[PDB]
């Protein structure tokens, strides 16, 4: 919708062969006859490789909506991929928090060890206090 | 499929995921959980259509 | 904004180089594997006779009520029933249509055949005025 | 081919040049596009950090008997019923590894209430000794 | 499925970057210790060119199950395609026929 060799909105837009672009009748068959060149890449070009619009042809069309099967089987797409990628992001989150549990669980075990290794160590003390 | 229709004969599928059934059997709590997950879904597209507005709207009509 | 083949609105419209119009890739593709060849201009057809285009690309606006749910399946199978009626309306149209020619064509044959007929008789007509003014 | 992102075989690994792992392009560029940073090294990233790879398909199961196939919905049904007990588990999850953690802290509170136990009466049984 | 050089199933998928073919690790490594530029174009390869060790870690992987989603999503597309590439062949023998 933009032409790059002057900046303004093609009136009747054409596509150049060579290389893909939008140009305006005019300017680009004045860029044809005074070379044979492509303004923008620098490569041969010629009348026969620009394309005017066959818009009009023959055909029903739709509208340009999610009510269509090649849309909506898009959006059948997209609502699958993004219920994947919600279980992509929770999966992620399931192992750190499996690793995380993991590390808590040997140091809570060691730490139960710990607790009855020293409250046997204070009955024995509490035992030799009542010694006397 | 076209030699089932061509009297209409139109295709039934369920649509009873709004009936809310009260507690009974596991279907109750399976419709419960894709129900909360359809809901789920529906937050978070209708938001993202109204991140943008209406733009792509005119947009279509111009 | 409309595929030459089913309608649809290309987002990635391609233009040929023997017949330029807009058609998407993916059902080129299945004819080229079909038949090796464009139908449209009954010539052999390579992959690479289609050049990506640059396009704005058409903006697709949801409906009221389309979040994903069941109202998708629902979808589903009403879109599969309007293709599949508008596919039942297109092959009656050929029998009517075929059937239609096929009897125009032979009314087409009588005319002529009356025609010569009609024209012959002008022949002895004129003829026969002719002769009378001796 | 085993990829560390679900599990599935990707049918377009990528190589990364710092840390080779196995992603998909598109969702590597898709998540530069939300955040362009490198997730692991918490460095920037951009998108010519990623060189083009050839990859050889795979195939489909493609379910025949073509009978009204409105299978789709239950499998659908399915996916949500996964992704819900997959959440129920995430909470469950985060509710143990918080019990833990505060299990966790009483437990090394009471092994110092206990040894400071343990000392006094060391000294307590030692000092009489002495007596 | 199989390599450039010794032609057996490759276990470990590697590639240069400078150069897009597929090779094994081993017989690219006695390459490079033998001489240490690519065989093709001639240019540099170093250790950190090629793919490290794979790394299946957090994985779970679930059998690739034939029962799935992705199937039912290729047949509905490809039907739609046929059908609508039989409506735009008949449409054509429409309007011929008008």
């Amino acid at each position: 919708m933009f032409c790059s060799i002057s900046g303004e909105t093609p009136k009747e837009p054409v596509i150049s062969r060579v290389s893909g672009n939008v140009y305006e009748k005019r300017l680009i068959e004045q860029v044809i006859r005074e070379t044979s060149k492509d303004p923008v890449t620098q490569q041969e070009c010629t009348l026969e490789d620009l394309v005017p619009v066959k818009v009009p042809d023959f055909v029903r069309p739709r509208p340009p909506s999610a009510t269509s099967l090649p849309a909506l089987l898009s959006l059948f797409q997209e609502e699958w991929d993004s219920v994947a990628l919600e279980q992509f992001e929770l999966r992620r989150n399931l192992t750190e928090t499996k690793q995380e549990l993991s590390t808590a669980l040997y140091s809570l075990d060691a730490a139960l060890r710990v607790i009855s290794r020293l409250t046997k160590e204070r009955d024995e003390a509490r035992e030799a206090l009542a010694k006397f | 499929v076209a030699a089932g229709k061509g009297e209409k004969l139109a295709a039934i599928d369920v649509q009873r995921y709004i009936q809310l059934k009260p507690p009974g059997t596991r279907e109750s709590l399976l419709q419960s959980a894709v129900v909360w997950e359809y809901q789920k879904s529906r937050n978070d597209n209708l938001y993202l259509l109204e991140k943008h507005g209406e733009k792509a709207f005119d947009s279509s009509l111009e």
